[PDB]
């Protein structure tokens, strides 16, 4: 098991 | 010098047409199949040419949330750099529209999928297996910081694998064209810059620091400052100390102390000789850099392929119906685009 959790960009 | 005529060529065609400027085409020509990404203002889905046949990506952006969250000055950036710009590691755009409600953008699929979804799967990659990767960012670096150009958002989200296991750079949401400095906060907090954090008016040796935090990440599987909340990573990247691996060898440890420098005084990529302190580093002493341009060095891993739009290099998502109103939002902002 594995739980890639892609990131997000930040902004303001 | 052998390049210098290059970036002076490539100089001439990029301006030329950076001042060409719409509607290429509409949403009636495609057939939507299967999401491949999502984001804050919109989603990425598989679409097919009910006409020509061939296999796209569509970028969908809503030009509400945009409006609402002031964001065009960076929706302009996109669209206007990605069909200015030539490299055989950036993505291709084909077809550019847009309707009442969403901004649409067709780039070239690329199959392979993300490099985040095959380096969570392997753990890390060897470091002849990271540098082969590391050195197609240097030169993309290169040919963009020479049309002053900053992409501000290198990570694995955004780099994508071909069918010969190159790279293809997506994501140009943040990019700028900027001479001198610029004060606009933006990218990935696994990734800032301490100066982007301590908003000091930053150029583009914020790249170079991606790129440390980049080949830290391929090369160990972690990168070196992460934490639950966003202020604990803060904390790490002004900080200025990095922890490495043991299974690091000491040539890539010395490379990442001098890109992951929080002084801009000794920091690479920002020096004298700027971009030819990292090519004639001891790490990349065997690389063929003119070689790897020209796509003539053999790739260590090629994702499986089951033909033009085959989706099994993307993770799944929730299917839900794109929303197109009848009524104009947004439409006097949104011209030059
Ligand atoms: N040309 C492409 N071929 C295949 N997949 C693509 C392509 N362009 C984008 N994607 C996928 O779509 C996802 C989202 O695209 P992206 O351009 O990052 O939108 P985004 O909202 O700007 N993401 P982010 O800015 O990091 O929050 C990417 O992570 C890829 O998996
Ligand atoms: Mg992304
Ligand atoms: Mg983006």
């Amino acid at each position: 098991t594995c739980s890639a959790i892609r990131r997000a960009s930040t902004i303001e | 010098e052998s390049v210098k005529e290059f970036l002076a060529k490539a100089k001439e065609d990029f301006l030329k047409k950076w001042e060409t400027p719409q509607n290429t085409a509409q949403l009636d020509q495609f057939d939507r199949i299967k999401t491949l990404g999502t984001g804050s203002f919109g989603r990425v889905m598989l679409v097919k040419h009910k006409e020509s046949g061939n296999h796209y990506a569509m970028k969908i952006l809503d030009k509400q949330k945009v409006v609402k969250l002031k964001q065009i000055e960076h929706t302009l950036n996109e669209k206007r750099i990605l069909q200015a710009v030539n490299f055989p590691f950036l993505v291709k755009l084909e077809f550019s529209f847009k309707d009442n409600s969403n901004l649409y953008m067709v780039m070239e699929y690329v199959a392979g999928g993300e490099m985040f979804s095959h380096l969570r799967r392997i753990g890390r990659f060897s470091e002849p297996h990271a540098r082969f990767y590391a050195a197609q960012i240097v030169l993309t670096f290169e040919y963009l910081h020479s049309l002053d150009l900053i992409y501000r958002d290198l990570k694995p989200e955004n780099l994508l694998i071909d069918q010969q296991g190159y790279i293809q750079v997506t994501d140009f949401g943040f990019a700028k064209r900027v001479k001198g400095r610029t004060w606009t906060l933006c990218g990935t907090p696994e990734y800032l810059a301490p100066e982007i954090i301590l908003s000091k008016g930053y150029n583009k040796a914020v790249d170079w620091w991606a790129l440390g935090v980049l080949i830290y990440e391929m090369a160990a599987g972690y990168p070196p400052f992460f934490a639950d909340q966003p202020i604990q990573i803060y904390e790490k990247i002004v900080s200025g100390k990095v922890r490495f691996p043991s299974h690091f060898s000491s040539d890539l440890k010395d490379l990442l102390r001098n890109l992951l420098q929080v002084d801009l005084t000794k920091r690479f990529g920002n020096l004298k000789n700027g971009v030819n302190d990292i090519k004639n580093h001891k790490w990349f002493a065997t690389t063929d850099w003119i070689a790897i341009y020209q796509r003539k060095v053999e790739a260590p891993f090629i994702p499986k392929f089951k033909g033009p739009g085959d989706t099994s290099n993307f993770d799944d998502y929730e299917e839900e119906e794109i929303r197109v109103s009848i009524n104009e939002k947004c439409g006097k902002e949104f011209t030059e685009f």
